[PDB]
C-alpha cells in the first residue's frame, strides 16, 4: 500500500 | 510511467556551491517521500537525504549535515538539493529517487543521474602526442594528456577508422588532471600508404586537436 | 552503521551458468534487504526487496533468499543481458547502506595479450616530460602483472594503469601502463623495459628500447  | 530527471550537475571548486533539481512527472509528487542518492566513481551508492511529501520531515546522512539542504516545491513537482561548502569527496553521480508515501527504504524509480565534480583543477584542453608505430600487425596511437574535466572524445581519421581502436578510460593523475591513450592496431603493410590522424575534442574547453601519427626511423 | 559485505568482488561466468551472489550484514537486518543491478551509465535497477520478494517486471531467473545477516541473490541461468554490477542494500536500520558491489563478467577462453611499447615522442620531450606507454592488447582473463624496469631497476609509484571494459564482441580486455618521468629523469637512463606476466603467456614477455634509438 505504502509502496503502490 | 514515473519520470524523474536530475539537472544542475557540473564542475565546482571545493568550498563552492551547487543546486541540483529533480523534475518529476506522471505521478502525484506531493504524496511521496523523495530521496537523494549519490554514487562516487567506482563505489556503491550512498544515501544522502530524505524529505517527506509535506516537506516537514527531513533526514540527512552525517557526511552532508550542515552543508546540504533538501527541499521540494510540490506545486512545481520539483525536488532540490542545495549543496554548500562542497568537498572533493562529494564528487559523485547524484540521483533523485521516489520513496513510499510514508517511508523511503528502497527505490524502484530513479532519475538518470547528474554528475557533480568537485575539484580545484582548472578547466584545460589536452596536449596530444603521437604513439608512433614500432610481423603483420602494428599498433599506433595518441597520448591525450593533462586535460580537465572529463570528457574527451577521440576518433581516428574523423570517424573513418573504427576497427581495432581502444580508447582507454581516463585516469586522474596526481596533478588532478586526466590522461588517456587511444590506440589502434592496423596491418603493417599500410604504415607507409595509409595516413593515421587522431581527432581529439575536449568540449569543456572547446579544444580540438588533430595529431598525425607516423613512423620514426 | 550496518556494513554490507559482498562476495565475491568479481564473478566470472559463461552465459547459461547459474550465479550465486552473497551479501553479509555486520548486524541482523531481518528480511529488510534489497538487491539492485547496475549497467554502465545508468541508475541502479531494483531486482529484489524484502530479501526475497521480486520487483515488478524482473524475470523469474532472479531470486533472493536469506534473512538476518546472510543473503544470496541467484540467477538461475545467465542471459547475455545479466552481466553487470550487483548491489545489496539493507533497510533494517538507519542510516540505509549499500554493499560494495559484485561485478558479473563474461568468462571466455584464455587469450594472451599482444604487447607493445612506445617511447615518448619528440614533441612531448620538447615540453619537458616523458611518458612511456606499455600496451597489452585483447587478452583474457583480466589479471596481469606489468612491471617497469629502467636500467634493470624496478619502478614503483610512477606508473598508472587503465583497463578497457570487456569488449562487446570478443569479451577480451585491453590495458595500458603509462610510466611518467620528467625529461631530466628520462635522460638519466638508457634501457626502458615493460615486462608482462599473464596466464596466456608461456613465459613473461619483455618489450624494451634504448633511449635515442
Ligand atoms: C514502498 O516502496 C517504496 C519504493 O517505491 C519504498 O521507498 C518504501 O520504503 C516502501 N515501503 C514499505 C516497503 O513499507
Amino acid at each position: 500500500s505504502d509502496s503502490d | 510511467e514515473v519520470q524523474l530527471v536530475e539537472t544542475g550537475g557540473g564542475l565546482v571548486k571545493p568550498g563552492g556551491s551547487l543546486r541540483l533539481s529533480c523534475s518529476a512527472s506522471r505521478f502525484s509528487f506531493r504524496d511521496y517521500y523523495m530521496t537523494w542518492i549519490r554514487q562516487a566513481p567506482g563505489k556503491g551508492p550512498e544515501w544522502v537525504s530524505h524529505i517527506s511529501g509535506s516537506g516537514s520531515t527531513i533526514y540527512y546522512a552525517d557526511s552532508v549535515r550542515g552543508r546540504f539542504t533538501i527541499s521540494r516545491d510540490n506545486a512545481k513537482s520539483s525536488l532540490y538539493l542545495q549543496m554548500d561548502s562542497l568537498q572533493a569527496d562529494d564528487t559523485a553521480v547524484y540521483y533523485c529517487a521516489r520513496g513510499g508515501r510514508a517511508t523511503s527504504y528502497y527505490w524502484v524509480h530513479w532519475g538518470p543521474g547528474t554528475l557533480v565534480t568537485v575539484s580545484s583543477a582548472s578547466t584545460k584542453g589536452p596536449s596530444v602526442f603521437p604513439l608512433a608505430p614500432s610481423g603483420g600487425t602494428a599498433a599506433l596511437g595518441c597520448l591525450v594528456k593533462d586535460y580537465f574535466p572529463e570528457p574527451v572524445t577521440v576518433s581516428w581519421n574523423s570517424g573513418a577508422l573504427t576497427s581495432g581502436v581502444h580508447t582507454f578510460p581516463a585516469v586522474l593523475q596526481s596533478s588532478g588532471l586526466y590522461s588517456l591513450s587511444s590506440v589502434v592496431t592496423v596491418p603493417s603493410s599500410s604504415l607507409g600508404t595509409q595516413t593515421y590522424i587522431c581527432n581529439v575534442n575536449h568540449k569543456p574547453s572547446n579544444t580540438k586537436v588533430d595529431k598525425k601519427v607516423e613512423p620514426k626511423s | 552503521e550496518i556494513v554490507l559485505t559482498q562476495s565475491p568482488a568479481t564473478l566470472s561466468l559463461s552465459p547459461g551458468e547459474r550465479a550465486t551472489l552473497s551479501c553479509r550484514a555486520s548486524q541482523s537486518v531481518s528480511g529488510y534487504l534489497g538487491w539492485y543491478q547496475q549497467k554502465p551509465g545508468q541508475a541502479p535497477r531494483l531486482l529484489i526487496y524484502g530479501a526475497s520478494s521480486r520487483a515488478t517486471g524482473i524475470p523469474d531467473r532472479f531470486s533472493g533468499s536469506g534473512s538476518g545477516t546472510d543473503f544470496t541473490l541467484t540467477i538461475s541461468r545467465l542471459e547475455p543481458e545479466d552481466f553487470a554490477v550487483y548491489y545489496c542494500q539493507q533497510y533494517g536500520s538507519s542510516p540505509l547502506t549499500f554493499g560494495g558491489g559484485t561485478k558479473l563478467e563474461i568468462k571466455r577462453t584464455v587469450a594472451a595479450p599482444s604487447v607493445f611499447i612506445f617511447p615518448p615522442s619528440d614533441e612531448q620531450l620538447k615540453s619537458g616530460t616523458a611518458s612511456v606507454v606499455c600496451l597489452l592488447n585483447n587478452f583474457y582473463p583480466r589479471e596481469a602483472k606489468v612491471q617497469w624496469k629502467v636500467d634493470n631497476a624496478l619502478q614503483s609509484g610512477n606508473s598508472q594503469e587503465s583497463v578497457t571494459e570487456q569488449d562487446s564482441k570478443d569479451s577480451t580486455y585491453s590495458l595500458s601502463s603509462t610510466l611518467t618521468l620528467s625529461k631530466a629523469d628520462y635522460e638519466k637512463h638508457k634501457v626502458y623495459a615493460c615486462e608482462v606476466t599473464h596466464q596466456g603467456l608461456s613465459s613473461p614477455v619483455t618489450k624494451s628500447f634504448n633511449r635515442g634509438e
